[PDB]
């Protein structure tokens, strides 16, 4: 089965993190940055307690000097002590969607 | 300000 | 320091789902200011920084016109490349373009760029002298010969040394408060036990602009480079950037390590120790 991929494949590097250091009850932004990948088609979702958050926005598609692509997905949120957040990424180089949990110290 | 001429490979 | 303007354009074929999608974005240094998306409804070049909105309708009309023509040029270049390589029309292929200029602290032209990549790899590029081309394979040499015969290097150099520079200078002036700033990195160190024998020391840089930065780890004073995990510099979303570097440390040895931070908004380079 063919995939719709040409050229050397590069797996995305995934980071999930907040705009400002987290503080329960204060509004913040939850970011999922994916970078260094090829081809450019990619799927990113932010998860709140395992459920897709519905109006995440994202940067316009751009690329670095070495031609590999990067994208920022982001949504306003107000963290709490119990709510768990993650970023979920699908790309042709991954055997299944990758889930990266938000760690308030990363 | 964008370039004014692209052309053909 | 110096400044740069860059446009990055991407065309992606999608066989069986219509015509290739074209995205273009404009940057001054690490601040995006325009976008164009051939799949969007406006069919206009659109602003993406505050300081560019003050531009009149004459600007948005000529820019929209220039970027739409480029989108049509690269849609045909995708078809041409398919022939040069005799590739199947069922495959999805990518064509990327980067062009722009750098000025020095006087507004003097430092360098110009005008280059193409096909399926993620160099295709043809205008050399630093702005007078000849680098062609990365036999298909690109066909284009090189054509573009030599048609004086394309002369055409693009005229753009890079004139228009490109005039625009960058105008944007630097118009957005002095946002573009001619440096924000120094705020820095700290976090400590993460792994087991009972090992802990991660992480060295953090937050809130800095521009994006370029250097973070290194030392142990007794010698470079710890291949035992360092170093993430990609990442946008905060408010216009500043973030980065960390980490090392695994044996219990009790934390005080042997030093983190080192270099950034243009810093007067002198920083040293951090646990």
């Amino acid at each position: 089965g063919s995939s719709g991929s040409s050229g050397i494949q590069r797996t995305p590097k995934i980071q999930v993190y907040s705009r400002h250091p987290a503080e329960n009850g204060k509004s913040n932004f939850l970011n999922c940055y994916v970078s260094g990948f090829h081809p450019s088609d990619i799927e990113v979702d932010l998860l709140k307690n395992g459920e897709r958050i519905e109006k995440v926005e994202h940067s316009d598609l751009s690329f670095s000097k070495d031609w590999s692509f990067y994208l920022l997905y982001y949504t306003e949120f107000t963290p709490t002590e119990k709510d768990e957040y993650a970023c979920r990424v699908n790309h042709v180089t991954l055997s299944q969607p990758k889930i990266v949990k938000w760690d308030r110290d990363m | 300000m964008y370039v004014k001429w692209p052309w053909y490979v | 320091g110096s400044h740069s303007m860059r446009y990055f354009s991407t065309s992606v074929s999608r066989p069986g789902r219509g015509e290739p999608r074209f995205i273009a974005v404009g940057y001054v240094d690490d601040t995006q200011f325009v976008r164009f998306d051939s799949d969007a409804a406006s069919q206009r070049m659109e602003p993406r920084a505050p300081w560019i909105e003050q531009e009149g309708p004459e600007y948005w009309d000529e820019e929209t016109g220039k970027v739409k023509a480029h989108s049509q040029t690269d849609r045909e270049n995708l078809r041409i490349a398919l022939r040069y390589y005799n590739q199947s029309e069922a495959g999805s292929h990518t064509l990327q373009m980067m062009f722009g200029c750098d000025v020095g602290s006087d507004g003097r032209f430092l360098r110009g760029y005008h280059q193409y990549a096909y399926d993620g790899k160099d295709y043809i590029a205008l050399k630093e002298d702005l007078r000849s081309w680098t062609a990365a394979d036999m298909a690109a040499q066909i284009t090189k010969r054509k573009w030599e015969a048609a004086h394309v290097a002369e055409q693009q150099r005229a753009y890079l040394e004139g228009t490109c520079v005039d625009g960058l200078r105008r944007y630097l002036e118009n957005g002095k408060e946002t573009l001619q700033r440096t924000d120094p990195p705020k820095t700290h160190m976090t400590h993460h036990p792994i087991s009972d024998h090992e802990a991660t020391l992480r060295c953090w840089a937050l809130g800095f602009y521009p994006a370029e930065i250097t973070l290194t780890w030392q142990r007794d004073g010698e470079d710890q480079t291949q035992d360092t995990e170093l993430v990609e510099t990442r946008p905060a979303g408010d216009g500043t950037f973030q980065k960390w570097a980490a090392v695994v440390v044996p219990s009790g040895e934390e005080q042997r390590y030093t983190c080192h931070v270099q950034h243009e908004g810093l007067p002198k380079p920083l040293t951090l120790r646990w």
